[PDB]
């Protein structure tokens, strides 16, 4: 899995948290963000250099740097309990995808 | 009012085929990209293949351990997507979704191809392999 | 999603049921030379049909 | 005009021979033929029937999917295969024209189904002769 | 001293069949529908007079001579609640015939007025040019 | 679906049917309700019975 | 094409600077 | 196969009655000829070569209606059908069943028991995507 | 209107630029005076023996003039006079070469050519081509 | 070669042999004669 | 019939309507067939009569269709605005009906049968 | 110049002698359907 | 292997109608420019006329004591040519050839619009006026 990520990350509830995914392909393209709890479809949070889909709400966000990407949620609640996938290239100028391993984030 | 119903999945034997299907709704299917994704059990998300629109060609796009085996297509007269898979292997069987593809690229920023992400999902179908 | 626009379509195979007039289709063989069959009024329609 | 056979003679049971009759000069595609079976002593069995293009077959009961016919329009040859031999099947075979000419295939309106018409026979060849024995 | 079996379709042949499987074979049903001591003549007047209005109604959507064509006349979902897919691969059509017969007087006048009627008002004045 | 009707021998006869028409080889006997008394019994039996 | 809509836009970008 | 729809038990068979013989004796034509024959010999009850008394008359009533009436004297010599039957007009009253018929319609219901008459209705209307072209 | 029934193939077609010799305008030219209501201006003054067989022979005027409509109708053809189709010939129909069929041919001799085989060219004409191409036309429009 | 293809001419100079029924046509009143019968359709003096 | 004093110009908005009531009117007759149609035959006849004559005139299924047959004044050398936005149809077609016929072979000849021979 | 165009569906009219057919509203009278076709929906 | 064989010639009045055929065989016709010559009776080679291809636009050419009398004309779907003849002479009659017609033009010493040249001929029809 070129692009990793954290295996779990907790955060207080009410607490702000950032998840990270990281890869050589990252220099050169944006990931996007996915919410997925199990028996459910996944979720589109957050893609592109500044794009959130309407429905979702604000306390995410995503950013890039380097060869890293990152979401952060801030003030998390009860429903952010769940597992958090990045996506984008899997190497640069690529036409294929590919998904990090995934962060299972657990609420305190 | 976006709706995708994956279809098909079940129990086959290694080396078998089989054909997923996807029905999908509440949006233009037709230029729509499409792709397939699926969850190995206790493992996470793993993109299996994307199928492009008409000014692509229909081009289809698949993942190395994928490539060769499995076929994407499309029906757009009843807005249906497929997966015809063959030679299947223990590792082939998981949970299979599918999913509308959006494009995206920053101008001042992007690289070719940009990237594409998955804004829509259907509930999958199980395969057991 | 798309707009769905309707289209129409000639010779579609449906029915109702209906009650309208059926016709006689007898046999036409010896129906000439003093054969006045009143059942055939002379062969009242003289196919000897091929039921298909 | 002449009309002959070949391969004739005498077989043992669970044998397989096939005949071979030969026309002569009418337009061999345009025609139908047949074939008929008469046992020594006895009257006519019918036994088979080709359509002139050679798409429709109609063998008897008896012989039922034990023979075979076939056609051969540019050699203006006519062939009967013959499986599963038994010892009543000894009698004089003969090939035989239809009398009248028949069409191609008609098409009905109502039913995608064509038909091949068939009539009876006018030119019978002189045969050849298949015995089944020990 | 004839038969064969069947070779291209019957009459009323697809009215078991799917609609996808039904669409090629409208041609029967559209030859036998003319042809086929007074009670003859009755009825072939009105075997003309059945003839005439379907034709009639053909006529007036710009859509006559075509066996099928579309409009641009669009589909209210209100009037089927049927999805796509299973319409055009799993109802018969005399099947779905009971299930728009209330709509289809909405239907006709949708179509004349609404749209064969107002492209000719359109068409007549793209002229001038 | 048929062009056209198969046999039917217009006879007329009371409290039989003379020239008729008969089914396969189990006998059929249909009637309205078939419980009613004051209905007709129609009697299909497999087989033909000679007259004189 | 997005594939070379991409690509043209990339050198569009390389060749305005 | 008149027994499965009630038990196992009391099935008879009994012959006709009511009123003037042309609906009592047994009613057909044979080849320009009315017979009207009796078929009381023919109901003897059951449980779980026969000559039969023929009358003939030459003023016949019309099969139905109530007036008007054919006649036909016949042709020379003797007169002789074979025939056949395929089935017979019963009525329900242990459990009493008469030879009925008052109408050959029921002989007609018994020749079209299997037929029904549609009409094609060819025009019909479906959605799609699909548009026509405008300028 | 029969005027080159003796002529061929190939040079029939030269004087049928017109209209069929105008075919159908003799009919709505008779039938402009056909429909002349003297009938109406006497109700026949009776039901007379021409009444009936004149009854029985525009009824024979309507039918067969539609016959030929809707098969012209149904062919992709309506209203034109020669028009191409997507039907390929098969050469089992008949092995005549091409200028013999036009150039060194009649008509009426022609029909009984292919009098056998005219149904089965009905039928390869419209769940060949106009059955056909209708559904073609239509997923060109799904886009 | 060219691979042929059908073509639908309508207004071929055709016919075959049939029956009918046919019709009067009389050449000119009250209408009181067993066979001129003047419920009849007038002619046409058009050289035909 | 109700734009029948309008101009000609004026008048073709109403062009739906009196094709449509042409063929049987209302449907009279509710089925009543309980106890003798030669002008119900005739009615499909002048129908069918101008389906056709539209057909040879390359205009089935329009209502307005152009052409390439110029005008020739001697049939009326009456101006464009002079009967156009001044006149109904009652009246146009009154002083057209005596070359009615001949207005009909020109139109036969050099719009069809001319485009024939274009086809190729 | 003035070029001649065709108009279909010009309301204008002669006078025809013709025949009606008649509609009586709605037993066995002479007039009742043994003449005329049954009851009258609508006149406009 | 060309085969040309003109007919429709016969005896007609001065001042008739005439329309002689031309059945092609052997080569392209379609492409090909086609020519008709007659032959007047103790005369030698008359040109009369030659119809182009495609890319001329069928156009014709007509000999001067000819010109609006004659039509050349082509039905290419059964290689056919024709010639109608209208308001004859008797000069007109004579002996008329159908030829196969080929272009020619030398580049460095060539004169616009080159030659035509006949290099099939047909035995001819004889016309009589
Ligand atoms: C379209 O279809 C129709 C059929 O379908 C129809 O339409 C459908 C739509 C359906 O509705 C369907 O129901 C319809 O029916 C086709 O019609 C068919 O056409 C053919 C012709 O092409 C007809 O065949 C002919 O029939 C006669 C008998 O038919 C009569 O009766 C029918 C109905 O009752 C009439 O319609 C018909 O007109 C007749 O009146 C048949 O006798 C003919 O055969 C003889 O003549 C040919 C021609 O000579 C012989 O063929 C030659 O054979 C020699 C020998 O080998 C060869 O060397 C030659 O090459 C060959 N060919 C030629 C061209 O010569 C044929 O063999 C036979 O010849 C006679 O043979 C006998 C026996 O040898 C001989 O008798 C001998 O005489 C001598 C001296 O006397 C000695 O005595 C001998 O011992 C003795 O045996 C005799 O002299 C020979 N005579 C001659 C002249 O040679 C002919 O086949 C057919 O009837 C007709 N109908 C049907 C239902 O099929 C139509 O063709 C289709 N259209 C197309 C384009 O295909
Ligand atoms: C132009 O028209 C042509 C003719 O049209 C015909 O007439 C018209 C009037 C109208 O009615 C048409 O409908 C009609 O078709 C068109 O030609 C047709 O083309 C189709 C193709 O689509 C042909 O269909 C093929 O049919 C073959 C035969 O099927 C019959 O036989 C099967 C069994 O075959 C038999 O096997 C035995 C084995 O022993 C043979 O016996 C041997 O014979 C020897 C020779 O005599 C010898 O004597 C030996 O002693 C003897 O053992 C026997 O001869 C043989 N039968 C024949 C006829 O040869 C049956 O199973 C079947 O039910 C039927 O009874 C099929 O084999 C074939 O399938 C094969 O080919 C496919 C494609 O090639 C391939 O994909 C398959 O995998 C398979 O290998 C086809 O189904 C049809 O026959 C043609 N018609 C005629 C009259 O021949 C023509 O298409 C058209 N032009 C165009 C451009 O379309
Ligand atoms: C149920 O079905 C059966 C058979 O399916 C019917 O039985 C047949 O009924 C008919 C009608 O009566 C019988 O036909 C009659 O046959 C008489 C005997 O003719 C014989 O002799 C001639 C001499 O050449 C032979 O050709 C013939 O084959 C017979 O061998 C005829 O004499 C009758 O003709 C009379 O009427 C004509 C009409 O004008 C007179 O001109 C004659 O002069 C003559 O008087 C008549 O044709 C037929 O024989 C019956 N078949 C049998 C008994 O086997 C039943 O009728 C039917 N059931 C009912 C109730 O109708
Ligand atoms: C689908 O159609 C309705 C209108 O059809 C109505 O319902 C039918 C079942 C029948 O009763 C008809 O006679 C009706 O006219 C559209 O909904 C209407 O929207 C207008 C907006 O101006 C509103 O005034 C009406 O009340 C609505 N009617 C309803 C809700 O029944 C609807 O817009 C159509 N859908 C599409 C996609 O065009
Ligand atoms: C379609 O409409 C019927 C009722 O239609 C009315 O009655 C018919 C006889 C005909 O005259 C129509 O034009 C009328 O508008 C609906 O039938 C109802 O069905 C429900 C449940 O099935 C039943 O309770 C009612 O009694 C029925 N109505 C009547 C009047 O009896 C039918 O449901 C409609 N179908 C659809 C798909 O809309
Ligand atoms: C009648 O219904 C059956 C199914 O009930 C249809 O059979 C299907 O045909 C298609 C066409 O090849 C196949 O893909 C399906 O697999 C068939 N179904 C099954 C269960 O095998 C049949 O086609 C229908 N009849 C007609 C004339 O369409
Ligand atoms: C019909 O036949 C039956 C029995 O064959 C007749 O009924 C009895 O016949 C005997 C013989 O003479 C009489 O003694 C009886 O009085 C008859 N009736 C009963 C109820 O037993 C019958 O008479 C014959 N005729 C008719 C018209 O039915
Ligand atoms: C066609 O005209 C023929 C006269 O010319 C012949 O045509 C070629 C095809 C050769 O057959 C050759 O013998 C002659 O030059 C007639 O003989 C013939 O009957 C005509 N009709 C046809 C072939 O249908
Ligand atoms: C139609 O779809 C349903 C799904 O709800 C399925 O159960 C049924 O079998 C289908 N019909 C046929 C004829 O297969
Ligand atoms: C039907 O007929 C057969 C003999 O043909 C007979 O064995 C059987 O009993 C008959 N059926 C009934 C219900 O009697
Ligand atoms: C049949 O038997 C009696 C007589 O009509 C009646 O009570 C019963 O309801 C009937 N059953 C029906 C009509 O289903
Ligand atoms: C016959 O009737 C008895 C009692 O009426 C019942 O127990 C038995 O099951 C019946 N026989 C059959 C075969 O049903
Ligand atoms: C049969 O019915 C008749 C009357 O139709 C009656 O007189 C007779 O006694 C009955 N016989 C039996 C055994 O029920
Ligand atoms: C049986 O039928 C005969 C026929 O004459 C009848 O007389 C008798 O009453 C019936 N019953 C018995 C038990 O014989
Ligand atoms: C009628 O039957 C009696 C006795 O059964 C017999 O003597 C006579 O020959 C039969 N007659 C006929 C024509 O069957
Ligand atoms: C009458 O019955 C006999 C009994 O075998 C049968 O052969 C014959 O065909 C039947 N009659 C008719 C007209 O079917
Ligand atoms: C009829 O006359 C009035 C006044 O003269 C006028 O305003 C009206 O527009 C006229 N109708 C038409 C259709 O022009
Ligand atoms: C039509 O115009 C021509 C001139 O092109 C003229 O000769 C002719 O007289 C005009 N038609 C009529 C009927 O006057
Ligand atoms: C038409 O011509 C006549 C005679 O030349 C003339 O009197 C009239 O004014 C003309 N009308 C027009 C509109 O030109
Ligand atoms: C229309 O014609 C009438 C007829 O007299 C006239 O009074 C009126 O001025 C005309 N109007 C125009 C605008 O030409
Ligand atoms: C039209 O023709 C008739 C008959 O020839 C004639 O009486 C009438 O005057 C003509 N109309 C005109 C305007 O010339
Ligand atoms: C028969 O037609 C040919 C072809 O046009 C022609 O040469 C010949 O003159 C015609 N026959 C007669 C007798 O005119």
């Amino acid at each position: 899995y070129e692009l990793t990520q954290e295996t779990g990350v907790s955060v207080a509830l009410g607490r702000t948290v950032t998840i990270t995914c990281r890869g050589d392909s990252l220099r050169s393209h944006y990931a996007s963000w996915y919410q997925k709890k199990p028996g459910q479809a996944p979720i589109l949070l957050f893609y592109g250099k500044n794009n959130r889909p309407s429905g979702v709400p604000d306390r995410f966000s995503g950013s890039a740097s380097g060869n890293r990407a990152s979401l952060t949620i801030s003030g998390a609640q009860a429903e952010d309990d769940a597992e958090y996938y990045c996506s984008s290239r899997d190497k640069s100028g690529s036409r294929l995808s590919v998904f990090g391993g995934g962060t299972k984030l657990t609420v305190l | 009012e976006v709706q995708l119903v994956e279809s098909g999945g079940g129990l086959v034997k290694p080396g078998g085929s089989l054909r997923l299907s996807c029905s999908a709704s509440g949006f233009d299917f037709d230029n729509a990209w499409m792709t397939w994704v699926r969850q190995p059990p206790g493992k996470g998300l793993e993109w299996v293949g994307r199928i492009t629109g008409p000014g692509e060609g229909w081009s289809v796009d698949y993942a190395a351990p994928v490539e060769g085996r499995f076929t994407i297509s499309r029906l757009n007269s009843i807005n249906f997507l497929y997966l015809e898979m063959n030679n299947l292997r223990m590792e082939d069987s998981g949970l299979y979704f599918c999913a509308r593809t959006g494009k995206y690229y920053d101008f001042w920023s992007g690289y070719p191809p940009g990237e594409e992400y998955f804004q829509d999902w259907g509930r999958g179908t199980l395969v057991t392999v | 999603a798309e707009q769905l626009w309707v289209t129409v379509y000639y010779g579609v195979p449906v029915w109702k049921e209906a009650t309208t007039t059926l016709f006689c289709a007898s046999d036409a063989r010896a129906y000439d030379t003093e054969v006045h069959n009143v059942w055939a009024t002379h062969a009242c329609v003289p196919t000897d049909p091929n039921p298909q | 005009v002449q009309l002959v056979e070949s391969g004739g003679g005498v077989v043992q049971p669970g044998k397989s021979v096939r005949l071979s009759c030969v026309v002569s000069d009418f337009p061999f595609s345009k025609y139908p033929m047949y074939w008929v079976r008469q046992a020594p002593g006895k009257g006519l069995e019918w036994v088979a029937a080709i359509s002139g293009d050679a798409w429709h077959v109609v063998y008897s009961n008896s012989v039922q999917g034990r023979f075979l016919v076939s056609r051969d329009n540019v050699k203006n040859t006519l062939y009967l295969e013959m499986n599963s031999l038994k010892i009543e099947d000894t009698a004089v075979y003969r090939c035989a024209r239809m009398f009248q000419e028949s069409g191609p295939p008609r098409l009905d309106r109502w039913s995608g189904r064509n038909y091949y018409y068939y009539s009876g026979m006018d030119v019978w060849g002189q045969g050849t002769t298949v015995t089944v024995s020990s | 001293a004839v038969g064969i079996g069947a070779v291209f379709l019957g009459f009323l042949g697809a009215a078991g069949s799917t609609m996808g499987a039904a669409s090629m074979t409208l041609t029967v049903q559209a030859r036998l529908l003319l042809s086929g001591g007074i009670k003859q003549l009755q009825a072939r007047v009105l075997a003309v007079e059945r003839y005439l209005k379907d034709q009639q109604l053909l006529g007036i959507w710009g859509c006559s001579g075509k066996l099928i064509c579309t409009t641009a006349v669009p589909w209210n979902t209100s009037w089927s609640n049927k999805s796509y897919n299973q319409i055009w691969n799993n109802m018969t059509w005399m099947e779905w015939e009971r299930e728009i017969d209330n709509y289809t007087s909405l239907i006709y006048t949708l179509i004349e007025d609404s749209q064969n009627q107002q492209e000719k008002n359109e068409q007549e004045l793209l002229e001038l040019d | 679906t048929v062009q056209c009707t198969h046999g039917i021998r217009p006879v007329v006869s009371t409290q039989l049917l003379l020239n008729g028409s008969l089914a396969e080889e189990e006998v059929v006997i249909r009637s309205a309700n078939f419980t009613d008394n004051a209905k007709i019994i129609i009697v299909q039996l497999n087989k033909s019975v000679e007259i004189n | 094409n997005w594939f070379d809509i991409t690509n043209v836009l990339w050198w569009i970008k390389a060749v305005i600077q | 196969k008149l027994k499965e729809q009630f038990g196992n038990k009391t099935i008879v068979f009994n012959h006709s009655s009511g009123g003037d013989p042309e609906i009592v004796m047994h009613s057909f034509n044979c080849g320009g000829e009315f017979f009207y024959c009796n078929s009381t010999q023919l109901f003897n009850s059951t449980w779980n070569t026969i000559v039969l008394p023929c009358r003939i008359k030459q003023i016949v009533n019309m099969w139905q209606e109530v007036g008007k009436a054919m006649y036909a004297p016949p042709i020379k010599g003797q007169i002789r059908c074979s025939s056949n039957i395929t089935g017979l007009i019963l009525i329900r009253d242990t459990e009493i069943f008469r030879p009925g018929g008052g109408d050959m319609r029921d002989n007609w219901r018994s020749e079209l028991y299997k037929y029904k008459v549609v009409k094609i209705e060819p025009l019909g209307i479906a959605p799609t995507k699909a548009k026509r072209r405008v300028v």
